[PDB]
DNA sequence: TTAGAGAATTGGAGAGTGTGTTTTTTTTTTTTT
DNA sequence: CACACACTCTCCAATTCTCTAA
C-alpha cells in the first residue's frame, strides 16, 4: 500500500468509505501514530509519552486525546473524524495500541485494546437543538444524568453451541440495533433452539443513562428533554444520576417498531454512542494532574508563608473576614477520619456555622465554597426537607418496587453541604441532619429498607440571629434560637457583625468600588489563582494525609478544662466533648493545608488560636474583654518568640568576638535545634535583630 | 444476585456478613444484548450456631473467674471515659433476662429495654453504635429515619405475582438480639406508638391486605434521646419530657445521662481524648483486662443460649420488699408534688429488677440468681429511680 | 410552537391508519369495526384517525448587532433622538405613568429600576447582584398598585403577581407529583417565570412562610436552590423586583418609621435598593386634579409612545456604563456619609445602612448611565443615585 | 390459408410448515392543612 | 398444550408454441 500524500481529495467519495478503503485507512493510521509519537506541548514536552505512562501505571486500558491538539497537529483527522466518527475511532484505537505495545511491550497481559476518547470537541450542542442534521456524527452535549441502569454484561463476540451437534458458531458481533439471530449450523444445517457458550463468549460492560437539560438551563415552567445513551467497556460508571456531565459521542439511529406503532409514521428511535464522559463538577481530577501542575504544587507548599496566602485566597472578593476566611480555608482542606482499635469511629470533617447580620457576605462566602469545592450542594432553608437533605424512599419508576434514593447529604458525601437560611429552616427539617454531622451516617428503616449510607460531609451553615440583628446585649446562645445539640454539631462558630466604624467603612468602600471596576465585562499577602488553587486543594487532600505524632497534651487540656468553666459561668456557647476533636480535627486541617505529613505544635497553635477567639466572640461586650484577658494571659496566643533567638544570637557573637579578640548562622541554627524554637525565619524576618545591627544571607551564612 | 444450592440454603439469612466463593454467570433462560447475571455459590464463610470446644471450655472459664461482671463492663466500649453505670447496663441488656411461659400459656419478657435520655456529647450514640456492633444480633436505625412499617413490618404487593407479602422491619430483622434506636425524641408519635406491642408483648399483630398474622420480635430496644430543651435544664424538672408514661413504663431502665463540669473530670477527660486520638497508629495491640469485641460477642451469644436462670426464694424474698418500699416512696413522692411524674413506677419495673438480676447470673452461667444479683439489680434500677424521683 | 402558545396551523388534514394492524415485509403486525380485506391486514381490521399535518406555524395573534439589524433607520433616528433629548428622564417618567398624578420621584425610581445595573461576575467565580429591587408602601388608597400595573403593561417578559399564591408554587417554586408519572416535579413560581424580567408583586406583606424564606436567595444570589424527594435543583431567578406593600392595620403613621409601618424583617429590608412611601394626604386640591385626571382619561381620551420607549430601552440596556475613578470616589465619599450619618441611629432601630446600600448606590448610577448610553459613570450620576437613595432613607426614618 | 395434433412452459390448487394468544392496597412525600 | 392465520413449496394440468394436414 502505497503512502497516500493528499487524504483530502475525497475524489468523489464520502467520508465513510473514503477511510473505510485500505489506502485512505493506512494513512490515517500512520499519521495517527506519528501524532501520539510527535505532539508536543508548548514547553516542548511530549505530552502523551506522558499520558501513556500514566495510563499504563495506573493500568486504565483508555487514552484521552485533546481534539483541540489534534487539529493543531494533524488537520485533516480533525476533519474527517466528526464526519465518520466510528470508522477513524476504531482505526485510533488500533493505531493507539500500536504506539502503547511499542511503549510497553507487556502491557498485552493487562489489555487487549485501547479506547481513544476525543474531549474538548467543539461541536457543542444543546440537547433541545439536536436534529437529523446530526446523525452519525460526532457531537458533544451537556446534560444531568437522570437515570442510570447496572453494569450489566453484553455480547460483544457471541459463540453459539449448535443445537444437535457439538460444533460452535463463528462469531458474531453486536450491533446495539437487535439481537443477533444465529442462522443455521454450516455443519449440519440445523436452525433448532441455539444457546449461547459462555465461556468462549466475549462480553463488555453495558450502561444505559438518561441525561437531560440542566434545570438551570431549562425554562421555567417548562418540560425537559431528555436523550438516551450507552456506556461501553470502561465509560460504565463515569457517572451517577445527579451528575452534571458533558457527553461526546455518536449521535445514532435506527428503527423502533413501537415508535413506529405509537406515532403512526416511520420514527426512528435516537440513542447517543459515548465516546468521552467528562463530570462539569469534576474539571480536574487527581489524575489530570501533570508533573507540571504537581511540581508547581510542591514548589509553591515551600513558600513559608503559603498558610496566609491560602487564607487571603478564599473569596478574594470580600474585604476583611480574616476570621471567616482561616476557618472556611480549615473546613476545605478538612481534617483525617481515625478509628482507633476498629470500634470508635471519630470524623474527620470540620463544620461551620456562620451567624450575624444582613448584608455581610455570608451568602458570597457560602457560593464561594460551592465554586471552589468539587461536590458541592447548595440548599436554603425552606427548600430543604429531612427527607431530600438525607435520603428519600420511592417506588422505583418502571418496576414499582420501593427503593432508596440519595438525599443532599449523602451525595455530598467526600463534598460540602451548604446550607444558607439556616436558622429559616423548619425544625424536623433541621434535626435529620443530626447523625450526619456527627456520626457522618443516615440510617432509613423505611417501607422494607433498612440500612445506613455513608454521609461523611462537612456542614457550612448560614444563619440570622432573633430579629435579623445581632445583640452584642446578649450571648450568642440568647440570641440564635438554635439549641444545644445543633451548636454543639458545628465546629467552628463565627459571629460577623455590621458595627460602624469610618475608617473600615471608607476602606471597605474603596475595596468594594474597586472590585466593581476589576470585574467588568471589560492582610497583605498576596493569593493564589483559583485554578491554582483548586490544583493544591485537591493534591492536598487526595495525595496527603496527615499523622499527628504529638500536640502537648497539658496546653490543650488545660485550655478545655477552663474553656469549660466559662461557658458554665456565662452560659454563651454548650463545649461538651465536642471541642476538644475539634482542636484535633483542626490542626489536621492546618497541616494538610501546608500539605506536612505530619501534624506538629504550628498546627496545634493555629487551632487553639481558633478555638479561643471563636469562644471569646460568642460573649458580651462587657464580659469579651474580661474573656480576652484570662485565655491571653494565662493561655497560648504564641505569637512569636524572638527574644530567645535574639540573645542566643548576642551570646554566640559575645563567645565568638572573646575567643578571636584576646559560620555563625550554622552556629546559630544548631542551637536553634538544640532548643525547642525551631521556627527561625520569623525571627529573621522580624525587627529586633535588625535594630541591634545583624543581618543574615543563606549564602554567605554570616551575622 | 446469589444462587445457593443443597446445603448452602438456609446456611444465612438477612443481616448476615458473608465472603461468597462462587462462578459469576449469566442467567440463560433497557438494550438488545444484554443479559442479566449472578453468582452462583459455591462456598460461604459467615464472617461473624455452633461453639467449637476450645471457646466452648475458654467460656466456661470466663464465666467462672469470679470479677466477670467487672471485666465485662471494662469491655463494654472501652474507648468512652466513663459511665460505668450505663455500661453495666448496657451488658445486662446484651445478656438480657430470661423468657417464660407460664402454665397458662401466657409469656413473661426476658429482654431488657434501655433509654438513655439527655445532655448532648454525652457518647449514647457511640454506646449505640458499639451495642450494635457487640451484640450478636444488632441493628442501629436513627428514629427520624424510621416509620412505623419500616420498624415493624410491611405490607407490599409484589411485581412477580400480584399478592401482598409481609417484608420485615428493623424489629424483625432484630428479632432475637438488641435495636439501637437513636435519635429516638426525634421519631413521630404516630410512628413511636407502633413498637409498643413489640417491645412488651415481642410480637407484631398485622391485619392489613387480608393478610392476618402475628409475627415474633423478641429483641431489645437501647434508645437514645436529648431532652425536651436540649440540656436538662434542671430547673424544668418534668418539663424536661415528652414521652407518655406508656412508652416509658416500657423501659426497664432510663438514664437520665447530665454532662457534669468538673475540672479534674474535664482534664481527664481531655487527656484519654488526646491519647485516644494520638494512639490510632499503634497497630492496634491487644490489651489487659477486657475482653476483645469478637470474643465478647460469641461469648454474650453462648450464655444466651445455654442459661436461662431463677430467681431464689429468698433473693425474691428481699426483691419484693424493696419493689413496695420504692413504690410506697415514689406514691409519697407525686403526692408531695401533686403533679403526676413523667417516669412511673410500675409491676413492669419489678419485672425489670427481676430481668436484670436474671441477666447478671446468666453472665456467671448461674442457674439462680442470689441476693447479691438482686442487690445489684436495685443499685442499677435506682438509678433509673433516682432519674424519676 | 410552545405548550400554551395560542398558533397558526397551516397544513392538511390527513388520515392516518392504526399502523400496527398492518404487516409488511419490513416489519410485522402487533370499540369500533374498521375496514378489511387487505393483503397487508390479513383477517385484522383497520381503523382510521384524524391528524393535521402542519406545513407553517405562526403565533395567532402577535443580541446587541441582532437589535441593530432588526431595527429600522426611522427607529434608529427615533433612538438618537430619545439618546440627544433634554428632560429625557422626566418625559420617559411622564409617558410611562400618565394615570399617576404626582409622585414624580416614585416615578424616577421605577424608571431606574426598569433600566438595572451592569451585572458582574467576580475572580472567583461568584455573581454580582445587578437588578434593581424596589418596593412601595402605601395606604391602600393610593397609586401603589398602579404603579406595578403600568410596569406590566409596558414591559416585555413582566410578570404581575398577588403576595398570596394562587397555586402550589407561589413565588418562587414548588414541588409537586406528576399526574403521568407519579413522580416529585418543580412547578415553576412567579420569580422563576419573570427570570430576566421584572416580577410586580402586589400584597408583597401577605407572603406564605416558604416564600418568606426563598425569596431571601431569590433578591440577592438570584437563585432558589431546592433539595426535596425526587428532585435537587439550583433554579435561576434573575429578576428585579417591583414590590407593593400595606402598612400594618391598614394605614401609615409619619411618626413612626418605616420599620414601625410595615412588617417586613430587616433581612428582607436590607434587599431593596430604593424604598417609598405613599400617605393618603386629604388635601381638597389632590382630590380636585385627581378627579379631573382620570375623568379626562375616561372621556377626553379614546410626549412618547410606549413602543418607542420599549425600543430604547431595548438598545439602552445592551450598554455596560464603566466607573470613572472620580465617580468611585464620589461613591465612597458618599456611602462614608450614609454611613456615619446612619450611625446616630443604629443605635435606636434605624434602617441600618448595609454594604447592600453601597452596592445600590452603584447599580443606580450604572442605571442612569444606561438611560443616558453613557460609555462611563460620572459624578451627575452618582449625585442623583444618592439623592434618589438619600431621601429614601430619609423617608425610611421619618 | 386455416386449424389441429404433439411438446414445452406457466398458473394456481392445495399440501405442508411455523407463529400467537386468556379498579385496589399500603406506603412514601410535599403541600395543605 | 391447540385452534386459527400466515407463508412457502411442490405438483398437476391447462394454455400456448411448434410442426403438419385439410
Ligand atoms: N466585606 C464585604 N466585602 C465585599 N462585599 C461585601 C462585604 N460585605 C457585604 N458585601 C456584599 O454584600 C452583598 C450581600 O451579600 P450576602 O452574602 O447576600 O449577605 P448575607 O451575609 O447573605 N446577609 P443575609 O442573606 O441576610 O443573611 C454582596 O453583594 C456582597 O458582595
Ligand atoms: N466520655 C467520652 N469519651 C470519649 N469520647 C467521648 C466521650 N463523650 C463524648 N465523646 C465524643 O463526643 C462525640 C459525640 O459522641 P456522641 O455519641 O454523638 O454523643 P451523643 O450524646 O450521642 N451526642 P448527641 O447525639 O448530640 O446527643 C464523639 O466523637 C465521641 O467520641
Ligand atoms: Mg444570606
Ligand atoms: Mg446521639
Ligand atoms: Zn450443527
Amino acid at each position: 500500500i502505497e503512502s497516500i500524500e493528499n487524504l483530502e481529495d475525497l475524489k468523489g467519495h464520502s467520508v465513510r468509505e473514503w477511510v473505510s478503503m485500505a489506502g485512505p485507512r493506512l494513512e490515517i493510521h500512520h499519521r495517527f501514530k506519528n501524532f501520539l509519537r510527535t505532539h508536543v506541548d508548548s514547553h516542548g514536552h511530549n505530552v502523551f509519552k506522558e499520558r501513556i505512562s500514566d495510563m499504563c501505571k495506573e493500568n486504565r486500558e483508555s487514552l484521552v486525546v485533546n481534539y483541540e491538539d489534534l487539529a493543531a497537529r494533524e488537520h485533516v483527522l480533525a476533519y474527517f473524524l466528526p464526519e465518520a466518527p466510528a470508522e477513524l475511532l476504531q482505526i485510533f484505537d488500533e493505531a493507539a495500541l500500536e504506539v502503547v505495545l511499542a511503549m510497553y511491550p507487556k502491557y498485552d497481559r493487562i489489555t487487549n485494546h485501547i479506547h481513544v476518547r476525543i474531549s474538548h470537541l467543539p461541536l457543542v450542542e444543546e440537547l433541545r437543538s439536536l436534529r437529523q442534521l446530526h446523525l452519525n456524527q460526532l457531537i458533544r452535549t451537556s446534560g444531568v444524568v437522570t437515570s442510570c441502569t447496572g453494569v450489566l454484561p453484553q455480547l460483544s463476540m457471541v459463540k453459539y453451541n449448535c443445537n444437535k451437534c457439538n460444533f460452535v458458531l463463528g462469531p458474531f458481533c453486536q450491533s446495539q440495533n437487535q439481537e443477533v439471530k444465529p442462522g443455521s449450523c454450516p455443519e449440519c444445517q440445523s436452525a433448532g433452539p441455539f444457546e449461547v457458550n459462555m465461556e468462549e463468549t466475549i462480553y463488555q460492560n453495558y450502561q444505559r443513562i438518561r441525561i437531560q437539560e440542566s434545570p438551570g438551563k431549562v425554562a421555567a415552567g417548562r418540560l425537559p428533554r431528555s436523550k438516551d445513551a450507552i456506556l461501553l467497556a470502561d465509560l460504565v460508571d463515569s457517572c451517577k444520576p445527579g451528575d452534571e456531565i458533558e457527553l461526546t459521542g455518536i449521535y445514532h439511529n435506527n428503527y423502533d417498531g413501537s415508535l413506529n406503532t405509537a406515532n403512526g409514521f416511520p420514527v426512528f428511535a435516537t440513542v447517543i454512542l459515548a465516546n468521552h464522559v467528562a463530570k462539569k463538577d469534576n474539571k480536574v481530577a487527581v489524575g489530570e494532574l501533570t508533573d507540571e501542575d504537581v511540581k508547581m504544587i510542591t514548589s509553591l507548599s515551600k513558600d513559608q508563608q503559603i498558610g496566609e496566602k491560602i487564607f487571603a485566597s478564599i473569596a478574594p472578593s470580600i474585604y476583611g473576614h480574616e476570621d471567616i476566611k482561616r476557618g472556611l480555608a480549615l473546613a476545605l482542606f478538612g481534617g483525617e477520619p481515625k478509628n482507633p482499635g476498629g470500634k470508635h469511629k471519630v470524623r474527620g470533617d470540620i463544620n461551620v456555622l456562620l451567624c450575624g447580620d444582613p448584608g455581610t457576605a455570608k451568602s458570597q462566602f457560602l457560593k464561594y465554597i460551592e465554586k471552589v469545592s468539587s461536590r458541592a450542594i447548595f440548599t436554603t432553608g425552606q427548600g430543604a426537607s429531612a427527607v431530600g437533605l438525607t435520603a428519600y424512599v420511592q417506588r422505583h419508576p418502571v418496576s414499582r418496587e420501593w427503593t432508596l434514593e440519595a438525599g443532599a447529604l449523602v451525595l455530598a458525601d467526600r463534598g460540602v453541604c451548604l446550607i444558607d437560611e439556616f436558622d429559616k429552616m423548619n425544625d424536623q427539617d433541621r434535626t435529620s441532619i443530626h447523625e450526619a454531622m456527627e456520626q457522618q451516617s443516615i440510617s432509613i428503616s423505611k417501607a422494607g429498607i433498612v440500612t445506613s449510607l455513608q454521609a461523611r460531609c462537612t456542614v457550612i451553615a448560614a444563619a440570622n440571629p432573633i430579629g435579623g440583628r445581632y445583640d452584642p446585649s446578649l450571648t450568642f446562645s440568647e440570641n440564635v434560637d438554635l439549641t444545644e445539640p445543633i451548636i454543639s454539631r458545628f465546629d467552628i462558630l463565627c459571629v460577623v457583625r455590621d458595627t460602624v466604624d469610618p475608617v473600615q467603612d471608607e476602606m471597605l468602600a474603596r475595596f468594594v468600588v474597586g472590585s466593581h471596576v476589576r470585574h467588568h465585562p471589560s492582610y497583605g499577602v498576596e493569593p493564589l489563582p483559583q485554578e491554582v488553587l483548586k490544583k493544591y486543594i485537591i493534591y492536598a487532600k487526595e495525595r496527603v494525609h496527615p499523622k499527628l505524632n504529638q500536640m502537648d497534651q497539658d496546653k490543650v487540656a488545660k485550655m478545655y478544662s477552663d474553656l469549660r468553666k466559662e461557658s458554665m459561668a456565662t452560659g454563651s456557647i454548650p463545649i461538651t466533648v465536642r471541642h476538644i476533636e475539634s482542636m484535633i480535627r483542626m490542626a489536621e486541617a492546618h497541616a494538610r493545608i501546608h500539605l506536612r505529613d505530619y501534624v506538629i505544635e504550628d498546627d496545634v497553635n493555629m487551632a487553639i488560636r481558633v478555638m479561643l477567639e471563636s469562644f471569646i466572640d460568642t460573649q458580651k461586650f462587657s464580659v469579651m474583654r474580661s474573656m480576652r484577658k484570662t485565655f491571653a494571659r494565662y493561655l497560648s496566643f504564641r505569637r512569636d518568640n524572638n527574644e530567645l533567638l535574639l540573645f542566643i544570637l548576642k551570646q554566640l557573637v559575645a563567645e565568638q568576638v572573646t575567643y578571636q579578640r584576646n559560620v555563625p548562622e550554622k552556629d546559630l541554627v544548631d542551637k536553634a535545634r538544640q532548643i525547642n524554637i525551631h521556627n527561625l525565619s520569623a525571627f529573621y524576618d522580624s525587627e529586633l535583630f535588625r535594630m541591634n545591627k545583624f543581618s543574615h544571607d543563606l549564602k554567605r551564612k554570616m551575622i | 444476585q446469589l444462587y445457593c444450592d443443597r446445603y448452602l440454603c438456609d446456611k444465612v439469612v438477612p443481616g448476615n456478613r458473608v465472603t461468597i466463593m462462587g462462578i459469576y454467570s449469566i442467567k440463560k433462560f433497557v438494550g438488545v444484548g444484554i443479559r442479566s447475571s449472578y453468582i452462583r455459590v459455591l462456598g460461604i464463610q459467615v464472617d461473624t450456631g455452633a461453639v467449637s470446644p476450645q471457646e466452648e471450655e475458654e467460656f466456661r472459664r470466663l464465666a467462672a473467674l469470679p470479677n466477670v461482671y467487672e471485666v465485662i463492663s471494662k469491655s463494654i466500649a472501652p474507648s468512652i471515659f466513663g459511665g460505668t453505670d450505663m455500661k453495666k447496663a448496657i451488658a445486662c441488656l446484651l445478656f438480657g433476662g430470661s423468657r417464660k411461659r407460664l402454665p397458662d400459656g401466657l409469656t413473661r419478657r426476658g429482654d431488657i429495654n434501655l433509654l438513655m435520655l439527655g445532655d448532648p456529647g454525652t457518647a449514647k450514640s457511640q454506646l449505640l453504635k458499639f451495642v450494635e456492633k457487640c451484640s450478636p444480633i444488632g441493628v442501629y436505625t436513627s428514629g427520624k429515619g424510621s416509620s412505623a412499617a419500616g420498624l415493624t413490618a410491611s405490607v407490599m404487593r409484589d411485581p412477580s405475582s400480584r399478592n401482598f407479602i409481609m417484608e420485615g422491619g428493623a424489629m424483625v430483622l432484630a428479632d432475637g438480639g438488641v435495636v439501637c434506636i437513636d435519635e429516638f425524641d426525634k421519631m413521630r408519635e404516630d410512628d413511636r406508638v407502633a413498637i409498643h406491642e413489640a417491645m412488651e408483648q415481642q410480637t407484631i399483630s398485622i391485619a392489613k391486605a387480608g393478610i392476618t398474622t402475628t409475627l415474633n420480635s423478641r429483641c431489645s430496644v437501647l434508645a437514645a434521646a436529648n431532652s425536651v430543651f436540649g440540656r436538662w435544664d434542671e430547673t424544668k424538672g418534668e418539663d424536661n419530657i415528652d414521652f407518655m408514661p406508656t412508652i416509658l413504663s416500657r423501659f426497664d431502665m432510663i438514664f437520665i445521662v447530665k454532662d457534669e463540669h468538673n475540672e479534674e473530670r474535664d482534664v481527664m477527660l481531655a487527656k484519654h481524648v488526646i491519647t485516644l486520638h494520638v494512639s490510632a497508629l499503634t497497630q492496634t495491640q491487644a490489651v489487659e483486662g477486657e475482653i476483645d469485641l469478637a470474643k465478647l460477642k460469641k461469648f454474650i451469644a453462648y450464655c444466651r443460649v445455654k442459661c436461662g436462670p431463677r430467681l431464689s426464694a429468698e433473693a425474691a424474698e428481699k426483691l419484693k420488699n424493696r419493689y413496695i418500699i420504692m413504690r410506697s416512696g415514689a406514691r409519697q413522692h407525686e403526692r408531695d408534688s401533686d403533679r403526676r411524674s413523667s417516669i412511673p413506677i410500675t409491676v413492669r419495673q419489678l419485672e425489670a429488677i427481676v430481668r436484670i438480676a436474671e441477666a447478671l447470673s446468666k453472665m456467671k452461667l448461674q442457674p439462680f440468681a442470689t441476693e447479691a444479683d438482686v442487690e445489684e439489680a436495685l443499685r442499677l434500677f435506682q438509678v433509673s429511680t433516682l432519674d424519676a424521683a | 410552537a410552545q405548550a400554551g402558545d395560542k398558533c397558526d396551523f397551516t397544513g392538511t388534514l390527513i388520515v392516518v391508519p392504526d399502523v400496527s394492524k398492518l404487516s409488511t415485509p419490513g416489519a410485522r403486525a402487533e370499540e369500533t369495526e374498521g375496514i378489511r380485506g387487505l393483503r397487508a391486514l390479513g383477517v385484522r381490521d383497520l381503523s382510521y384517525r384524524l391528524v393535521f399535518l402542519a406545513c407553517c406555524v405562526a403565533p395567532t395573534n402577535p443580541t446587541a448587532e441582532s437589535i441593530k439589524n432588526q431595527m429600522t433607520v426611522k427607529e434608529w433616528e427615533k433612538v438618537f433622538e430619545m439618546s440627544q433629548d433634554k428632560n429625557l428622564y422626566h418625559n420617559l417618567c411622564t409617558s410611562l405613568f400618565p394615570t399617576i398624578h404626582g409622585n414624580d420621584e416614585v416615578k424616577r425610581g421605577v424608571l431606574l429600576m426598569l433600566f438595572g445595573g451592569v451585572p458582574k461576575t467576580t475572580g472567583e467565580g461568584t455573581s454580582l447582584r445587578g437588578d434593581i429591587n424596589v418596593c412601595i408602601v402605601g395606604d391602600p388608597s393610593t397609586a401603589k398598585s398602579q404603579f406595578l400595573k403600568h410596569v406590566e403593561e409596558f414591559s416585555p417578559r413582566a410578570v404581575y403577581t398577588s403576595g398570596k399564591a394562587s397555586s402550589a408554587a407561589g413565588l418562587t417554586a414548588a414541588v409537586v407529583r406528576d399526574e403521568e408519572s407519579h413522580e416529585f416535579v418543580i412547578e415553576a413560581g412567579a420569580l422563576m417565570l419573570a427570570d430576566n424580567g421584572v416580577c410586580c408583586i402586589d400584597e408583597f406583606d401577605k407572603m406564605d412562610v416558604r416564600d418568606q424564606v426563598a425569596i431571601h436567595e431569590a433578591m440577592e444570589q438570584q437563585t432558589i436552590s431546592i433539595t426535596k424527594a425526587g428532585v435537587k435543583a439550583t433554579l435561576n431567578a434573575r429578576t428585579s423586583i417591583l414590590a407593593a406593600a400595606n402598612p400594618i392595620s391598614g394605614h401609615y403613621d409619619r411618626s413612626k418609621s418605616l420599620k414601625q409601618n410595615i412588617n417586613l424583617s430587616a433581612p428582607i429590608m436590607s434587599r431593596f435598593d430604593l424604598f417609598f412611601i405613599l400617605v393618603d394626604e386629604c388635601n381638597e386640591v389632590t382630590d380636585y386634579a385627581i378627579a379631573r385626571r382620570i375623568v379626562d382619561l375616561h372621556s377626553r381620551i379614546e410626549v412618547y409612545s410606549l413602543d418607542d420607549i420599549r425600543r430604547y430601552l431595548l438598545f439602552a440596556r445592551q450598554f455596560k456604563p464603566k466607573i470613572s475613578k472620580e465617580s468611585e470616589d464620589f461613591i465612597v465619599e458618599q456611602y462614608k456619609h450614609l454611613r456615619q450619618r446612619d450611625g446616630s441611629g443604629v443605635t435606636k432601630s434605624s434602617w441600618r445602612i448595609t454594604v447592600r446600600q453601597l452596592e445600590s448606590m452603584i447599580r443606580l448610577s450604572e442605571a442612569m448611565a444606561r438611560m443616558h448610553c453613557c460609555d462611563e459613570v460620572q459624578p451627575k450620576h452618582v449625585k442623583e443615585a444618592f439623592r434618589l437613595l438619600n431621601k429614601s432613607i430619609i423617608r425610611v426614618e421619618t
